[PDB]
């Protein structure tokens, strides 16, 4: 074929490579950035809920 | 890291009752019923307020 297809398809092929790759390094860096800050979706470690909590009076007034 | 504030000794000098247990025991019942408005007051307070310090008076 011409060689249009090939010239238009790698660019194609390149501008699939240049997101994929930038992508790659956001990711190096975001996993990195929000598993110390933490305020992120991800890397949420568990805690306690709070509704595991007995509000009722006790039997101490202290409490 | 701050003041632990306690009541001073001139307060706790209150009236305190000179009764062994079984007298007041025997007039419990005759007791909780008739002096309850104080009793609850103060004890509401106590659950209330959570603090041993607030509910002196």
């Amino acid at each position: 074929d011409g060689p249009e297809k090939n010239y238009e398809k790698t660019m194609a092929i390149l501008q699939i490579e240049a997101e994929k790759a930038e992508l790659r390094l956001k990711e190096l860096e975001v996993r990195r950035l929000m598993r110390a800050r933490g305020d992120g979706p991800w890397y949420q470690y568990p805690t306690i809920d709070k509704a595991l909590i007995d509000h009722s009076p006790k039997t101490t007034p202290d409490n | 890291p701050g003041i632990v504030e306690l009541p001073t000794l001139e307060d706790l000098k209150v009236q305190e009752v000179k009764v062994s247990s079984s007298v007041l025991k025997a007039a419990a019942h005759h007791y909780g019923a008739q002096c309850d408005k104080p009793n609850k007051e103060f004890m509401l307070c106590r659950w209330e307020e959570k603090d041993p310090r607030r509910c002196l008076e």
